[PDB]
């Protein structure tokens, strides 16, 4: 099955017994995030 | 004057900074892959050679 998937990458660290569900593209780089995918920017559910 | 697969420019580097950061803030390169770590932390977490 495809649909059970994880975070690959976020701003930090997780707070214990914490969830986030967020699915903005992180940005990975010092050039702003454009909102979609590219270089610096990578959707963090992988 | 950049090699082929079968021979390469073995080119074995040896103590010196390597700033991947000025490798990885510019997009002069169409992909840059790094084995399991973020290309900023790597001038943080350092190796031998």
């Amino acid at each position: 099955n495809y649909n059970y998937l994880y975070r690959l990458f976020r701003k930090s660290n997780l707070k214990p017994f914490e969830r986030d569900i967020s699915t903005e593209i992180y940005q990975a780089g010092s050039t702003p995030c454009n909102g979609v995918e590219g270089f610096n920017c990578y959707f963090p559910l992988q | 004057r950049f090699a082929s697969v079968y021979a390469w420019n073995r080119k074995r580097i040896s103590n010196c900074v390597a700033d991947y950061s000025v490798l990885y803030n510019s997009a002069s390169f169409s992909t840059f892959k790094c084995y399991g770590v973020s290309p900023t932390k790597l001038n943080d977490l350092c190796f031998t050679n």
